[PDB]
């Protein structure tokens, strides 16, 4: 009996730390899901450069090629 | 003996109850701490990026638009 | 003007303020009763042992 | 509105700061943190 | 209105730092509630040596 | 007493459940430190990308106000 | 009651182990980089023509 | 205006500055204590159960027994 | 009461487990690539302006 | 002129709140020095409950010697 | 553009110096 009034008590504060814990968490998802809509603009821009790079590299090595 | 077992478990369990609290808060803290304007700094740096592919982008679309 | 939500924010947060603190003035004095008990408890402990120590 | 937020926030600053809060009117601490000649009870009230 | 410009900036700075610092405190005040909200099991224990105190005074 | 055993034998197994759910608090904090010093890292590739940005930000100006020229010295900064 | 909470919290582990590793496959060539360009940060600008 | 000037400068100065002490103050007053505070007070639930919680384990080890 | 609360805990680790794992998953294999894409990005104009060194 | 008048209220609303913000570092501070004394009698209590563990301690030590059938002064 | 790619692979590359 007295042992489970201290369990219930510990448990009542784990449980307040719980959804505290979980609140902070919905937060960071919905920070993550707004930034994420921020990034696919570089995404497609580095994709954009890369195949450029790769591009230009398969058709300068086609054509008289001036690396190493 | 065996009362003794019992209210030495008991006690165990207690307190094992406390260290899983103090083990959940501690993840809390790192969570609370500076995760969130760790994040934000990124976010930042990453808004930053976007005002750098701002400008290349438009020539891009400018193909697509002849 | 310009920070009125702001400072609508600001009451809440005193408000909780003043929740917390009440809440550590309340256990503060709480702890200070049980502190004096012990304390008045082991020192006539002590003086009764400071008086009279065993051998 | 305005004076509203300004008051209520002044209003929360004077009720949080003038709570006397349990000053150092304490036996137990300087009971066993002074271990000097025994009397009554000294609070070195300097 | 150049100092009008001045003004607007730098209100809005102490807007910055006014959030920042709100922030904080509430990361903080989550931390106190958390920790009287541990500490409340001194109601019973504060009582029983409450009635200690008062027997004190009563033989 | 001997449902009492039983009792007992119910309070063993909790408590081997709460041991493991200990361990796994424990684990569970040290992947949230692991997960801050990546997502630090993560930040300092960011602020590189920054860098180049203020590259050609400093870029564009100089040549926007060299471009706009419609009516000196050498002394410039070389770290 | 026991039973869920340590299948999910172990669930709930693996996870995160799985998202520290796959990060770790994938974010490890970061500090290479951050020291280059630590290092090549010495910026410092004044326009003469300005 | 150099009066306007010298009033909103000198007061927003005030705001910035106090607005600093404020971070920096509320900041250590709250974070410092709070980790000392919560590992006194398990530790304090670790001590005060032993003379607490178990005069309840008595109580009701001889009650019941 | 007491087992209402012990599910009571149980239900919101559970839902916010749920949530907080499709946050982790989803966005981490996100980042990843986007990561590696900045690494290539940032690479590619790092020795653009190596090159403009050399050019000096 | 109305630039007067903007230039005054701009004054008085700012300097109610920076009254209201020196009363709000007053109270932090004030409240700074009751989380100190806080600390410390924390501190102390943590001290007595030690004491008394050694006590307990040391009781059972010498309640197992009580018993001894041996004993000598 | 030619060094700019070689500039790259050593920029990618694991091992590098100043």
């Amino acid at each position: 009996s007295p042992h489970e009034h201290q369990q219930n008590l510990l448990l009542s504060r784990i449980i307040t730390n719980v959804e505290k814990l979980n609140e902070a968490i919905m937060v960071m998802n919905k920070t993550l899901q707004e930034i994420n809509i921020q990034n696919m603009n570089i995404e497609l821009v580095a994709q954009m450069f890369k195949n450029y790079q790769s591009n230009v590299l398969f058709h300068l090595e086609a054509t008289d090629n001036l690396k190493d | 003996t065996l009362t003794e077992e019992l209210e030495k478990l008991e006690q165990q369990i207690t307190l094992t109850l406390q260290e899983i609290d103090s083990n959940f808060a501690k993840a809390h803290r790192i969570v609370t701490t500076s995760i969130l304007p760790l994040v934000e700094q990124y976010g930042e740096h990453s808004r930053a990026v976007w005002e750098a592919t701002k400008f290349w982008k438009q020539f891009f679309e400018a193909s697509a638009n002849v | 003007n310009a920070f009125e939500p702001a400072f609508a924010e600001l009451a809440d947060a005193v408000a909780d303020l003043e929740a917390n603190m009440m809440h550590f003035q309340l256990m503060h004095e709480s702890l200070a009763r049980f502190s004096e008990s012990f304390a008045s408890f082991l020192y006539g402990l002590n003086m009764n042992a400071f008086c009279v120590d065993f051998p | 509105l305005l004076s509203a937020h300004l008051e209520q926030i002044s209003i929360s600053c004077q009720g949080i700061d003038s709570l006397p809060f349990p000053p150092p009117k304490i036996f137990t601490n300087a009971l066993l943190s002074n271990p000097d000649i025994t009397s009554l009870i000294r609070d070195t009230e300097a | 209105s150049y100092f009008e410009q001045q003004r607007q900036a730098l209100i809005e700075e102490i807007a910055m730092n006014f959030e920042h610092v709100l922030a904080n405190i509430n990361k903080l005040n989550r931390s106190l509630e958390a920790v009287i909200a541990v500490g409340n099991e001194f109601s019973s224990v504060e009582a029983l040596w409450s009635q200690f105190e008062n027997v004190m005074s009563w033989s | 007493s001997p449902a009492l055993l039983a009792r007992v034998n119910e309070k063993k197994a909790e408590l081997e459940n709460l041991k493991e759910l200990r361990d796994l608090s424990a684990a569970v904090a040290a992947q949230m430190e692991a997960l801050e010093q990546k997502l630090s890292t993560l930040s300092s590739g960011t602020e590189a990308i920054a860098t180049v940005l203020a590259n050609w930000h400093n870029v564009l100006r100089a040549i926007s106000m060299a471009s706009a020229k419609i009516p000196p010295q050498t002394l410039v900064r070389i770290p | 009651s026991y039973a869920d909470c340590v299948c999910s919290l172990r669930t709930s582990l693996a996870f995160l182990e799985s998202s520290v590793a796959t990060l770790d496959n994938g974010v490890q060539d970061f500090p290479r980089l951050c020291h280059v360009l630590r290092t090549v940060r010495h910026y410092e600008l004044i326009p003469q023509t300005t | 205006l150099s009066p306007l000037e010298q009033e909103v400068l000198d007061e927003y100065e005030r705001l910035s500055e106090n607005m600093k002490k404020l971070a920096v103050l509320l900041d250590e007053l709250a974070s410092a204590p709070a980790t000392e505070i919560l590992d006194g007070l398990r530790e304090l639930e670790r001590k005060t159960s032993l003379v607490f919680t178990l005069l309840k384990a008595s109580v009701y080890s001889i009650v019941l027994q | 009461a007491v087992k209402a609360r012990q599910l009571a805990h149980l239900h919101s680790q559970l839902t916010q487990l749920s949530h907080n794992l499709a946050t982790t998953e989803n966005l981490m294999r996100m980042t990843a690539v986007q990561a590696e894409a900045m690494r290539g990005l940032g690479s590619w104009h790092a020795g653009l302006f190596m090159a403009a060194s050399k050019v000096l | 002129e109305a630039r007067e008048a903007a230039l005054r209220k701009e004054l008085e609303g700012v300097r109610k709140i920076n009254e209201v913000i020196e009363g709000m570092i007053g109270t932090l501070e004030r409240a700074k020095g009751n989380m100190g004394t806080v600390s410390q009698t924390v501190t102390n209590a943590t001290t007595l409950l030690n004491t008394w563990t050694r006590m307990l301690s040391q009781t059972e030590h010498n309640q197992r010697l009580i018993l001894n059938p041996e004993w000598k002064g």
